[PDB]
């Protein structure tokens, strides 16, 4: 699914 | 970039990212890096989220190409495939080269170390997605190992709570998920560490709540779509 | 792309607007106009879709650099606009030389001369959006010269109505707004394009005016704007 | 304001 993105928005 | 100064790479790196700019952005990065000298944490998440980008893009590319293929199935929707996977296959190469000459040899503390560690497991998954065969097992294994230290010292060195072991437990999920064909391992794994931080909540300023809420709403949409 | 068949140019540069790589759209879009050969109408949008999307990207990310500049007024951030800047007059010239090796004199047709006229007034007005001082005025003379020769085939050889005569016009008003100093000129003209355009709206089909009235809106929506 | 976009969407 999703994976961690590169800022927290 | 041989001839730009480091502090001024970075600068422009922070520019290239307001400007939407990923590809500079990139390139900035990479400079600073080899200037040789180990990178802030603010620095490590500039040169992580570069990438990310970039290499997002071409998958998102890559994956539009590759279903018009299967739908298909003259060259020329493979060749542009092949050209766009090509591209990408460099992009991982040169993060991967990045970390291996020298970040992840100079990083000694766990926050480096571990962060590193998660992005070689993540350009190796970025690697298996779009790899066949056997090349695709070496690929699987090497992305499996990153992921593996990373979480031993994570689960050793870093509260339950902490982004960055949140963010690689995720990223490993999806790993598990994605890549490995293992859906129960990446729902076990996203279960304990979403009920480990939850634990940990209570020891937590508000802004470091939010951090670590955020990036266990992020395991629970995974878990909402996995069952 | 020499070596790429013509047909094969076109089907990537489909492709590639399928996935998002407008950068790879221009150059296979570059590529087909350097075979020799006229481009249909299908071929001429998606010449134009390419770099309206390539030189749009650096358009707002020089806007942004720009805005910081202003602000601050190191060198880095006047270095970096000026490499984005740089940039972006070269894919000008680049679309500009293509239209005048050979498009535009082997353009005949009402449609396909008026086509290559419009680009040619927007990428000088792209152009003169970064210009400064003298180079301005030559840079705006040639934008509103093409405009101006565009404007006076589409009066002669196409109804109010026809969709290219339409975005023509406006453009030409934002030409005058935002390039000129004219916003008296630009409200003129969108307004009596638009009330030109409504008259002649009884004379098409639904699938026609569904395209006509969609750009009267962006008319519309300008002089909402301005007034 | 705005000008003509590349494709009707
Ligand atoms: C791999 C990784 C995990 C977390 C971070 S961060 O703490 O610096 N950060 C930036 C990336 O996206 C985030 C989402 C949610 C959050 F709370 C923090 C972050 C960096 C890298
Ligand atoms: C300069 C120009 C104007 C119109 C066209 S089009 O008719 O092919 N088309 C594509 C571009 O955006 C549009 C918006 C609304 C519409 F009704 C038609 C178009 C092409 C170029
Ligand atoms: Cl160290
Ligand atoms: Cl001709
Ligand atoms: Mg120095
Ligand atoms: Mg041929």
């Amino acid at each position: 699914a999703g994976s961690i993105p590169g800022r927290r928005s | 970039m041989g001839s730009m100064e480091r502090a001024s790479l970075i600068q422009k790196a922070k520019l290239a990212e307001q400007a939407e700019r990923y590809e500079d952005m990139a390139a900035f990065m990479k400079g600073a890096v080899e200037k040789g000298e180990e990178l802030s944490c603010e620095e490590r998440n500039l040169l992580s989220v570069a990438y990310k980008n970039v290499v997002g893009g071409q998958r998102a590319a890559w994956r539009v190409l590759s279903s018009i293929e299967q739908k298909s199935n003259g060259p020329e929707v493979r060749e542009y495939r092949e050209k766009v996977e090509t591209e990408l296959q460099g992009v991982c190469d040169t993060v991967l080269g990045l970390l291996d000459s020298h970040l992840i040899k100079e990083a000694g503390d766990a926050e480096s170390r571990v962060f590193y560690l998660k992005m070689k497991g993540d350009y190796y998954r970025y690697l298996a997605e779009v790899a066949t065969g056997d090349d695709k097992k070496r690929i699987i294994d090497s992305a499996r190992s990153a992921y593996q230290e990373a979480m031993d010292i994570s689960k050793k060195e870093m509260p339950p709570t902490n982004p960055i072991r949140l963010g690689l437990a995720l990223n490993f999920s999806v790993f598990h998920y994605e890549i490995a064909n293992s859906p129960e391992e990446a729902i076990s794994l996203a279960k304990t560490t979403f009920d480990e931080a939850m634990a940990d909540l209570h020891t937590l300023s508000e802004d470091s709540y939010k951090d670590s809420t955020l990036i266990m709403q992020l395991l629970r949409d995974n878990l909402t779509l996995w069952t």
